[PDB]
């Protein structure tokens, strides 16, 4: 996945 | 004077989701001199407040069971919006401990008191945690349905460029995962530059990794290593060498490195993730760095295929479906298409498990 922060 | 207190409380959270470090320091003194000399569930208020407030500081600089012990200790006959806000934290303490099942149990069930909630602001807080999840499991309609209603409410508000920022993280992040990365990197592009205007240093490497992914989807693999080498350095050249998120990076860099036919590189960079995740005590990345080894080193599949189990037994069935389709994908360019089968295979049983 990528960075939802 | 409960009332006064609550209301400070309230206060407290407001400088919270502001990112205001110093305020909410003030605020939790003046709120801790109080409780001393005072008459109610108020300590829980407090206690729930001060779950919050270190969920603010675990994500500016890397117990906290403590906190839940005082959190999870005589929570008989809750109402109201503290039974919101005691639902809604422990979803997203939930969410941070790779706990996907319990997350999204507790976010449906603040979810069921939202119309209690009459801060639009806060509102967006829930709308945004929830599309978040929606996103990592890839529920990419329902991610969407949360994440506008979100960005709107915050972007109608000022100072709240943080929370604006994640926003398009999520936006972005959906419209790759349609296979649109020139759709995705718009928003990516404007939460970087908004992401050094406020000197974050965190969302700016964010910012590269998820540029990073579109350059990836466009098979354009140096232009991915370039962002995801700017990104490990902004992460550890400001504080972040031990935060969890940084292996997104390292691995995705893993996969590019040695999909550039770089061996040697791919071979260092995969052994950098396994020994920081080793450290950062994160099995789940961890057996994510082990798929990546089994695959493009000594081709173990029954590994592969213990490893695709393990990250379906914890729900993650989106790290499922992207470690098949690098398995497959690779075993189709050698040839060996028995093996492309089994795993093309298995991307589809994640696709519809994901539905």
């Amino acid at each position: 996945r990528g960075h939802t922060s | 004077s409960s009332s006064k207190v609550g209301v400070k409380i309230n206060e407290w959270y407001k400088y919270i989701r502001l990112f205001s470090v110093p305020d909410s320091e003030i605020l939790k003194a003046e709120v801790e001199e109080e409780i001393r000399h005072m008459k109610h569930d108020l300590l829980l208020y407090y206690s729930l407040m001060c779950f919050r407030h270190q969920l603010m500081l675990d994500y500016l600089e890397p117990k906290i069971s403590d906190l839940l012990e005082k959190i999870e200790s005589s929570q008989t006959d809750l109402k109201g919006i503290l039974e919101y806000y005691f639902n809604f934290f422990r979803g997203m303490y939930e969410f941070e401990q790779y706990e996907y099942l319990n997350a999204i149990s507790f976010y449906k069930q603040a979810e069921r008191k939202l119309s209690l909630v009459a801060d639009e602001i806060e509102r967006a807080e829930f709308h945004y945690k929830v599309a978040e999840i929606y996103y990592h499991m890839k529920q990419t309609h329902m991610s969407m349905h949360h994440i506008v209603q979100a960005i709107d409410s915050y972007k109608a508000h000022e100072n709240y460029t943080v929370r604006v920022i994640q926003c398009s993280f999520v936006i972005g992040l959906n419209y790759l995962d349609m296979d649109y990365p020139e759709k995705a990197i718009p928003h990516f592009k404007n939460a970087l530059d908004k992401a050094r205007e406020i000197d974050m240093s965190r969302l700016i490497g964010s910012s590269l990794y998820n540029l990073g992914l579109c350059s990836f989807a466009e098979e354009a693999y140096e232009k991915a290593s370039e962002y995801f080498k700017e990104g490990i350095r902004v992460y550890q050249d400001n504080g972040y060498e031990h935060s969890n998120r940084i292996l997104d990076i390292l691995l995705m860099l893993t996969k590019t490195t040695f999909k550039m036919r770089n061996h040697s590189e791919g071979i260092s960079w995969c052994a950098h993730g396994l020994s920081l995740s080793k450290n950062l005590n994160d099995e789940i990345m961890a057996k994510m760095f082990e798929f990546i080894h089994a695959l493009y080193v000594d081709n173990d599949n029954e590994k592969l295929n213990s490893i695709l189990n393990y990250l379906e037994l914890k729900s993650m069935l989106s790290d499922v479906e992207d470690l098949a389709s690098d398995a497959a994908k690779y075993y189709n360019e050698k040839e060996d298409h028995k093996v492309a089968v089994a795993y093309y295979e298995k991307v589809l049983y994640a696709r519809k498990q994901i539905q």
